[PDB]
């Protein structure tokens, strides 16, 4: 009876739901982020599952605002309901109190509130996956960020998570460095993810993007300088060749 | 048949079924002999009402009901659970009749109906309907009947049949459909939905049972809803008692 | 069961969670009041348990009602603290209706009346 | 198995439900009643039972409006329900289409009343047999209410603890009845036959029988006491 | 069991949900408030390290209320979140309405009620957070407080919350002194958590401090949460490493 | 219709109010009282629209009291004509329109000093010295300002409002059938009968 | 104020005034009248302008949002039908009059819409105070097919054109050029028919000819403990 | 007339190179009669200065609510508002009641702490960013004041220079209004130091 | 295992996943029918097995091709009370979008919103999921030829050319085979007539069995207009493969 609902409790504490929870997570694939001091780099596989399955209509990269996207590892469906949420309070909550988009710590925490309502509740279950979201502000700088099943959030230098996380922890571990750039993050990003799965690897089936600088190019308009262009940028399927070329 | 999955019509079975919804059909075997015929210029109703003893008064129970003025509906099953749906249809009818000034297309009909079945087995606290309807009318894109079980699933159907008797009464529509390829006028058709009853009655010779029969027909009531009543269903009695012996 | 919830009438009559709530008492500190004929001594066994807790900031057992009428409470304290407050609350407001204080009587009726609806629900355990 | 008939939303493999055949057997467990009519009068003949006789009976005939009335068989909680529903039914029927409410239409929302609560989760079927009499239009009706919401349109019933011996009195005197017209009298005679064979270490009091009528002149009228000592 | 509901007793008269949600607390690490006369030392420990964690750039078991009031947390944090949060717009309504900051003994008052509510009502689960409250108001001073699962509050001159609770209030009341300096209970702190954690060498960086010290201006109160290359200097200080 | 007046010394604040009640074109009561205590240190003198001035003078009387039970220690004067603030503000933005200017003159305990607050009918508070509202303010905020000195004793102050009371009689065409006097001190409040 | 929308064969020419008034003051000489919706969609703001900044925003949330949940471009109808239905309900008391002009994949576009919700669809509009006075100049040269080149031409001359006869207008012209499968180029302060006249003397005063009663210091900064 | 002009009170604020003034009256009135000389209308929540120029009990409760709102927004972010930030939190309070609106009118000043670009901007009934970086006026004297200060005012002043430019501005505008004047306050905001400086004026 | 957790879905197993949403997998396979959907190059064409169990049926209502909207298709295997309700939202939900948004609604946004809506089904215990694959179909606006399918997960993902059904392995594995050895992922057949020839070639193969036209319905969309295809209609298909 210790297990077996949000509500109820064990004589060891916590709850069956958040221990079953973390354990969605893990089923999910490899996904990871590398901070650097400029920078940082977000990455995703796609695992297609049949040659007929396109690679593109799965969006495992998703910008929540354009200057924070996310990834996730666990239950692919869950994810996409949170990222329409995601989007949808990230103007609701702080956009109109803020007008403007939000610095990374408020909607890591506005993301993790609606985790934390998700367990609150008893008969709702909480969400099948654990999201990294990785973002840029000028108060806080470049930052990078996990929010677990829970309802709480942890901020991190690098992490991994998901099938290949024992892997790519001792990979990240021993290869940081103290200070790096944003270009040498994508090739330890792409040596990382290839731990996981051989053989299957190449830029079409790895998804890659960044919340680097800006780029006034995709901003959609010019002549206004105040304004800066998206942070964030999906690196295409030739782009991630060229610096897979270059391993 | 394995412990659990039955308790609650929304809990799944390994099987794929939902034991819940599948006691939902067993539920209207017991239930009184229906049939519904299809006509290329009508349809006819039947159906097989059990009179309990000889206390009854003739001639003044009825599993047949209306809907609008130009649908009939007749319920095999549980007699009352019956009745909702049938108040239900007519709230269906009467809120399309409001908007669009018109009487209600069958397959308009046949859809709401199927999702206010179908909503009642996808709840926890809701409880699945335990009735089918035969139903059907005629309307402005010809004549139609539809059978409706208990699950939330329809299709439309020449002859029908559901109820105690209903494989005496789906074996005898099948061969109604070899002799007549053209599938029987309206007058006949009456006249025939008696005899099939009648047959029906072979696995309910217990007790009697009244023969009502009503009809829609194009060219016999002008597309409208109305009994058989009177010299005409006693043609249809006299009938259906000389083929039987 | 059958002391699963109050909404069970047991076969005895009895209803379990009252049972149960009356066994909580027990835990709390131990109350005594006493009349006399120009007063009433309402005292309290205050419980210590080390001498790092504070008796400057921290609660009392004893709560002024009003400025006339005074409660103690045994329990669970935080129980109790609700019970505390709803029944302040109502002293002020008798004056909002009428414009007299709060009789003593009508107090008691009322804090066992906002437990026996409590008692009454079966979603809500008093 | 049952393990099923702790919920009504939940169905036996058998195509039952369990609750609504227990609600069934609750009339039974209760008092005693005996409906028939004739084609210008209509009659309900009720058992009034008394918890001591210090106890001074139980009301069993409910008047619900000038045209139409009811007894009950099984729990009285229940019967007060579904009554107070069918009065509201009578009453607006009156004001605002200015008719007396058929009894078949009255009966069949009753139907439909039931099967309110039967669907839901919370409620029960309830736990009451009624027998509705009235007088409209299309002359004398008698209708048996069930639990279940079947209605039946009859010339003669009786629910409640062994009722079946009424309604071997009545089937074999069927023909009987319908033809007594204009006199109450002698369907009440009939009435209180019905209701003896329907005892069992009882014989009637002046205060056991309760006798309702209701006809094509005579609004619905409840004898009582010393109203039904002409017909002891 | 009477684990079922939570609005429902056990037969013995205890509250089974209840001590099961105090058992979640000695899941999470240790917070020590100690209140001394010239100041409150508020302490934290962080339960989760990693070298890849970031954990010198955040403050999360340090939470500033409003401008004068601070918690330390003890407990899960999706827990802790949902009622800080709450706590900090309540503090502050009665800023705004009364105009005049919260006292300190209202507003965990206020806090505890909710705590008891998701107890008595509804189908919800209690929450298994403890807060150690530090703040300064006017009428009592310094004062501090801390807050049960249960939902209920005492006052306190040290306490601690945590895991292994037990063996580090032994610690605290063994080594206390009635006046105290602001200096020596910080000094305090550290040498319990450094003992109840077995993390041995006990870094800066496994380390949350904040102070609360009236010695900026006078009649005004300043409420400094350490900083962690802060934190590395006073382990020297203390010896520590 | 209706004065209330406000001076505040240096240990004390005197609120005076008028006795009549006028409903219709007839005086009510020529001696009625029109003054209510929030506090044991803290007094509202009000004046305005009809049974409204009750209503809502014994509406704050609950609440204030609610909140000095609570914590065990009475609220400031600051606090206190705050909340009446908070108050008028949602009224005049209500379905129910409250027309009721007070005055809220206390004694602030852990400040040592008196502090009188004019709060409006709108719902703004600013602390003077002198203040009133309706059309006394129309004479006397003139007369105390010329006669008053930063410091005053509580015996010149009194003098000083039967000063003003002399020039209402004067030039104000209503009659409030003499005027009460309490005095809020730091020892409670206390009736002293005046003209 | 005072909108100007023109279509051409590559794009659409959006322009407005920089005057904000309020009353018969100017509020502020310079201060754009072009809001923003999405990156491609435009407008400019007319009648009470509180509720046209206002509406743009809000509306102009939900438009950013169905471009990320589509995985698409916003269309132009969608910014129009959200206004048209958004005021609708409000029944002209927000009193919101819009040019939105824009470029897709399904040509250019231009509407107005109204306070009551009424849509105009022509290949020239206006709207605004010197709705009447920009009309002239656009009617007797609008042409059919026009260039980049000479549409920015016909803008520019009839809100400058609105600016002499409309007293209400003034200040700079603001341009947004919106091309098909381009950046929206934004020239704001294109033209300028408002070159601040300079002023015969220099109203500087010596330092200590305002009287000072006193002085103080308020702190805006943290306290320290240190 | 307007309930606004009824209570009266002006506010003006201003820029130069690297500063920022605001300035204000300390006259309440109601209607005709003075009721206070000595009531200040500028507030501030942490360096960002707000003026609200109206009626009286609109302008003290959303002094209440602005800092009801920053102080939550402080804690959150471990930060203090910005100027260029609080424009629009200014915005979106105003256009949450559009049709029982509260009547004011409220002027930003302040200067940037993430690039020391100096601020202001300007509002209405029911709310808008209203930008400049010249001057911005409210008040009951509001159309006095806004010819009054544009001939005074001169771009790229020194922040004492700029005390003589807004102080002379309000003062003369201020004199010539009936429910404006009553003595003043002016907040010279250069980067980290904040001078207030208390005029004394004559009486109106 | 049984406890928590195949009797609710707001019960996690020790897996990580449900158990009776995965229930839905296995009831997807109750109704005994195989779709192919393949696309052309500016038509999308889609085949599903009409299934006639007794002649006591009317067989053109015997049907699992849908008329969505304008240029939408569905068709869904699996249970018919889920079919229905599945498919009226949808229908609904098209009808919707106009009003919002403007335009006409693309196949991909369908499918988006069909999918959020079967992940709210699961995260709610109050209803159970629904028991139907949805595979939606149209030629979009601009993005031309599309297939998606939408599990009642909410898992959702696009394709080439898609097939579903308690056979779904075998004409999977013949697609792969089909479209890697010309090395297209389209059809090059530029009428939109021969695809649906194309698409009956390859379900023969696939099954083993010939079909006659009381065995297939066949709908089509094509660029700007959708339509299903009647038996006689079917008929001139039938006809071409059976004498080419």
């Amino acid at each position: 009876r210790y297990s077996f609902s949000l509500t109820t409790f064990s004589p060891s504490g916590k709850l069956g739901q958040i221990d079953y929870a973390l354990t969605a997570v893990k089923q999910g694939v490899t996904s990871l982020g590398i901070k650097a001091t400029n920078g940082v780099v977000i990455a995703t596989e796609k695992k297609s599952s049949s040659p007929l399955a396109m690679s593109e209509t799965l969006s495992k990269v998703s910008l929540l605002t354009p200057d924070i996207g996310a990834v996730y590892s666990g239950m692919g469906p869950d994810y996409r309901v949170l990222v329409d949420k995601s989007r949808k309070v990230a103007h609701t909550s702080y956009k109109r109190i803020y007008g403007e988009y939000p610095p990374t710590k408020l909607l890591v925490s506005e993301v993790a509130k609606i985790m934390q309502e998700a367990t609150q509740s008893g008969g709702v279950r909480p969400f099948g996956v654990s999201l990294l979201i990785a973002g840029h502000d000028e108060f806080n700088g470049f930052s990078l960020y996990q929010v677990d099943p829970s309802g709480s959030y942890f901020p991190w230098k690098a992490t991994a998570i998901g099938k290949g996380s024992v892997a790519a922890k001792t990979f990240l571990e021993k290869r940081w460095n103290d200070e790096l750039e944003l270009e040498d993050a994508i090739h330890i990003a792409l040596l990382t993810l290839k731990e996981s799965v051989e053989g299957e690897f190449n830029g079409d089936t790895i998804e890659l993007a960044i919340i680097g600088d800006e780029n006034p190019d995709l901003l959609g308009y010019t002549g206004i300088p105040t304004d800066k262009g998206p942070r964030f940028r999906k690196l295409t399927s030739q782009e991630i060749n060229d610096r897979l070329e270059a391993l | 048949i394995g412990t659990g999955y039955d308790l609650s019509n929304s809990v799944f079975s390994p099987d794929g079924r939902n034991f819940q919804v599948e006691y939902a059909v067993k539920a209207v075997e017991n239930g009184t002999t229906s049939i519904g015929i299809k006509c290329n210029d009508g349809v006819v109703f039947a159906v097989e009402k059990l009179i309990t003893s000889k206390l009854l008064v003739p001639q003044k129970n009825v599993k047949i009901q209306v809907v609008d003025r130009h649908i009939g509906c007749v319920y095999s099953g549980l007699i009352p659970d019956g009745r909702h749906l049938v108040n239900r249809g007519r709230e269906e009818a009467a809120s399309f009749k409001k908007l669009y000034k018109t009487p209600i297309p069958i397959p308009a009909f046949a859809d709401r109906l199927g999702q206010y079945v179908q909503a009642h087995t996808l709840y926890n606290s809701v409880r699945p309907f335990g009735v089918s309807t035969i139903f059907g009318g005629v309307d402005k894109n010809g004549a139609h009947l539809y059978m409706l079980e208990p699950s939330g699933s329809y299709w439309g159907y020449k002859g029908a049949a559901t109820g105690k008797g209903r494989q005496s009464a789906k074996a005898e529509l099948e061969k109604l459909v070899d002799h007549h390829p053209e599938g029987l006028s309206a007058r006949e058709a009456v006249k025939q939905a008696a005899k099939i009853i009648y047959l029906a009655h072979e696995d309910n010779k217990e007790k009697d049972f009244e023969l009502e029969i009503s009809w829609c027909s194009l060219s016999e009531t002008n597309g409208l809803h109305k009994f058989v009543k009177g010299d005409l269903l006693q043609e249809a009695i006299d009938f259906a008692q000389k083929e039987i012996n | 069961g059958y002391d699963r919830a109050l909404s069970i009438f047991s076969p005895d009559g009895h209803i379990f969670q009252v049972e149960y709530a009356l066994e909580a008492v027990k835990r709390g500190t131990c109350a005594v009041g006493v009349k006399g004929k120009n007063c009433v001594v309402l005292g309290c066994e205050r419980r210590s348990t080390l001498k790092l807790q504070d008796t400057r900031i921290t609660p009392s057992k004893v709560s002024k009602i009003d400025s006339h009428v005074v409660l103690s409470f045994s329990g669970l304290n935080a129980d109790s603290r609700i019970l505390i407050e709803k029944a302040r609350v109502e002293a002020q407001s008798h004056r909002l209706t009428l414009e007299d204080p709060v009789t003593v009587e009508y107090l008691t009726r009322y804090v066992a009346g906002v437990q026996q609806r409590y008692t009454q629900s079966g979603g809500v355990r008093p | 198995r049952n393990n099923y008939d702790g919920d009504t939303v939940t169905f036996s493999p058998t195509g039952r439900l369990f609750q609504v055949e227990y609600a069934l057997e609750a009339i039974k467990q209760g008092s005693v009643t005996v409906g028939l009519r004739s084609n210008t009068h209509a009659v309900l003949v009720a058992l009034k039972r008394n918890a001591d006789e210090l106890s001074s009976y139980q009301k069993k005939i409910i008047k619900c409006d000038e045209h139409m009335g009811l007894s009950l068989a099984g729990l009285a909680p229940d019967a007060r329900v579904l009554s107070n529903y069918l009065r509201q039914q009578c009453n607006y029927s009156s004001l605002v289409f200015n008719r007396k409410l058929a009894v078949e239409r009255a009966g069949h929302l009753l139907c439909d009343k039931a099967q309110k609560n039967t669907q839901s989760y919370g409620g029960r079927p309830y736990g009451v047999g009624l027998l509705i009499i009235g007088y409209d239009k299309s002359g004398a009706h008698l209708l048996e209410f069930q639990p279940s919401g079947n209605v039946t349109e009859l010339y003669g019933t009786a629910i409640g603890a062994r009722s079946q011996g009424a309604k071997t009195y009545l089937e074999r005197t069927l023909d009987t009845f319908i033809k007594i017209d204009g006199n109450p009298d002698e369907l009440i005679k009939a009435g209180v036959e019905a209701i003896s064979q329907s005892l069992r270490d009882e014989s009637l009091t002046v205060d056991n029988l309760s006798i309702a009528i209701v006809g094509k002149d005579t609004p619905f009228t409840i004898y009582d006491g010393e109203a039904v000592a002409k017909y002891i | 069991r009477y684990d079922s509901r939570t609005t429902i007793f056990s037969p013995e008269g205890r509250l089974y949900q209840v001590e099961y949600a105090l058992e979640s607390i000695s899941h999470a690490g240790t917070a020590i408030g100690i209140m001394a006369s010239d100041g409150i030392v508020l302490a934290a420990e962080r339960k989760v390290t990693s070298t890849l964690l970031e954990q010198d750039t955040s403050t999360e078991k340090l939470y500033k209320l409003n401008d004068k009031i601070a918690v330390a947390v003890a407990g899960l944090t999706a827990d802790a979140e949902i009622l800080i949060n709450t706590a900090r717009i309540h503090a502050q309504n009665y800023l705004k309405t009364y105009n005049e900051d919260i006292p300190v003994e209202i507003l965990v008052r206020r806090l505890s009620d909710i705590k008891q509510g998701y107890t008595q009502h509804g189908g919800l689960r209690p929450f298994g957070v403890s807060f150690i409250y530090a703040g300064y108001d006017d009428r009592y001073g310094y004062q501090l407080y801390t807050s049960n699962p249960s939902g209920n509050y005492t006052g306190w001159k040290a306490i601690s919350v945590g895991a292994n609770t037990s063996a580090a209030q032994t610690l605290l009341q063994m080594d206390y002194k009635d006046d105290m300096k602001v200096d020596d209970a910080i000094e305090l702190a550290l040498k319990t958590l450094s003992k109840t954690t077995d993390s041995s060498a006990l870094t800066y960086d496994r380390l949350e401090f904040a102070t609360i010290r009236k010695g900026a201006n006078d009649g005004e109160v300043y409420q400094k949460i350490f900083k962690p290359q802060e934190i590395k200097d006073i382990l020297v200080k203390t010896g520590i490493t | 219709m209706d004065i209330i007046l406000g001076i505040r010394v240096q240990d004390s604040v005197i609120l005076a109010s008028s006795k009549a009640v006028t409903r219709g074109i007839s005086v009510l009561k020529d001696s009625d009282d029109k003054t209510r205590q929030l506090s044991p240190h803290t007094l509202m003198s009000f004046a305005g629209e009809a049974g409204d001035t009750v209503q809502f003078a014994e509406y704050i009387q609950a609440n204030i009291q609610l909140y000095s039970i609570r914590e065990d220690y009475e609220l400031s004067p600051q606090a206190v004509s705050s909340f009446v603030r908070q108050e008028l503000a949602k009224s005049i933005r209500s379905r129910r329109p409250y027309q009721v200017n007070v005055l809220i003159g206390g004694y602030d305990k852990k400040k040592n000093k008196p502090e009188l607050y004019q709060i409006d009918y709108l719902g703004t508070k600013v602390e003077l010295p002198y203040g009133a509202h309706g059309y006394s303010g129309f004479y006397t905020f003139s007369l105390l300002d010329h006669h008053y000195r930063p410091d005053m004793t509580t015996e010149e102050g009194l003098d000083l409002l039967k000063l003003c009371v002399q020039e209402l009689e004067k030039r104000m065409p209503m009659d409030f059938k003499g005027v009460i006097v309490k005095i809020v001190d730091k020892d409670g409040i206390r009736q002293v009968d005046d003209f | 104020t005072t909108i100007v929308g023109v279509k051409f064969n590559n794009g659409v020419v959006i322009a407005a005034d920089t005057r904000s008034t309020q009353g018969p003051i100017v509020a502020d000489k310079n201060c754009a009248k072009l809001h923003r919706i999405s990156p491609k969609i435009w407008c400019a703001g007319a009648g009470t302008a509180a509720d046209t900044e206002a509406v743009t925003q809000l509306i102009g949330s939900n438009i950013e949002l169905h471009s990320l949940y589509t995985s698409r471009e916003p269309r132009v109808v969608s910014a129009l039908q959200m206004l048209k239905q958004h005021l609708f309900k409000y029944q002209g008391h927000i009193g919101a009059y819009l040019i939105v002009a824009g470029v897709d994949p399904t040509g250019s576009h231009l509407f107005s819409i109204h306070a009551h919700g009424s849509t105009d669809v022509g290949y020239y509009l206006s709207l605004g105070s010197g709705s009447l006075a920009a009309m002239a100049v656009l009617e007797s040269h609008w042409k059919q097919d026009l260039t980049k080149e000479e549409a920015i031409k016909l803008a520019s001359d009839a809100i400058q054109a609105g600016i002499w006869n409309d007293l209400g207008s003034g200040s700079n012209v603001d341009v947004c050029v919106m091309e098909i499968g381009k950046d929206a180029e934004y020239l704001r302060n294109y033209l300028t028919p408002n070159v601040r006249e300079e002023k015969q003397k220099s109203y500087k005063f010596p330092r200590g000819t305002t009287a000072v009663l006193k002085e103080s210091i308020v702190n805006i900064c943290d306290i320290q403990e240190e | 007339s307007d309930p606004s002009s009824i209570n009266g009170g002006i506010v003006v604020a201003m820029t130069g190179k690297d500063c920022v003034a605001i300035a204000c009256d300390l006259r309440l009135g109601s209607q005709s009669l003075g009721v206070s000389n000595k009531f200040e209308k500028i507030f501030h929540y942490g360096h960002v200065f707000l003026g609200i120029t109206g009626l009286a009990t609109d302008v003290t409760t959303l002094n209440e609510m602005f800092r009801y709102k920053t102080n939550l927004y402080k804690l959150k972010e471990e930060r203090a508002i910005e100027p260029e930030t609080f424009t629009q939190l200014v915005s979106s309070s105003l256009y949450e009641r559009r049709f029982g609106p509260y009547f004011v009118g409220p002027v930003v000043a302040g200067i940037n702490s993430k690039s020391g670009k100096p601020f202001i901007a300007g509002f209405d009934l029911i709310g808008c960013i209203d930008e400049a970086k010249d001057f911005i006026v409210s008040g009951t004297a509001s159309d006095q004041l806004f010819g009054m200060c544009e001939s005074l005012y001169e771009p790229n002043l020194e922040p004492e220079d700029l005390f003589e430019t807004i102080s002379q501005a309000l003062l003369n505008a201020a004199d010539r209004d009936a429910l404006s004047g009553w003595g003043a306050v002016v907040y010279i905001i250069k980067k980290d130091e904040v001078v207030k400086r208390y005029l004394k004026m004559r009486q109106d | 295992s049984a406890a928590g957790y195949d009797r609710h879905i707001t019960i996690f197993s020790p897996e990580g996943r449900l158990y009776q949403v995965e229930y839905a997998f296995k009831a997807t396979n109750q109704t005994n029918i195989n779709s192919l959907a393949v696309r052309g190059k500016d038509c999308t064409v889609v085949i599903s097995q009409k299934k006639v169990p007794d002649k006591l049926l009317d067989p053109t209502t015997v049907s699992y091709i849908f008329c969505i909207s304008r240029t939408i298709g569905m068709v869904v295997n699996g249970p018919i009370p889920d079919a229905r309700n599945a498919a009226l939202r949808a229908k609904a939900e098209a009808a919707e979008f106009r009003y919002k948004y403007g335009y006409d609604m693309p196949c991909d946004v369908l499918a988006k919103r069909m999918a959020n809506l079967s992940q709210i089904y699961t995260q709610r215990a109050y209803m159970r999921p629904l028991g139907v694959i949805l595979t939606f179909v149209s030629v979009d606006e601009e993005l031309g030829p599309s297939i998606y399918k939408t599990d009642p997960a909410g898992y959702y993902v696009g394709y080439k050319a898609t097939a579903t059904g308690p056979k779904q392995q075998e004409i999977t594995t013949n697609l792969e085979n089909h479209f890697k050895k010309s090395k297209i992922d389209h059809i090059n057949e530029e009428s939109w007539e021969k695809v649906v020839e194309f698409a009956i070639t390859h379900m023969i193969d696939a099954l083993g069995t010939e079909f006659s036209k009381n065995d297939l319905e066949v709908g089509v969309a094509t660029k700007d207009k959708f339509f299903t295809l009647s038996a006689e209609n079917i008929e001139e298909r039938l006809v071409a493969i059976a004498e080419q």
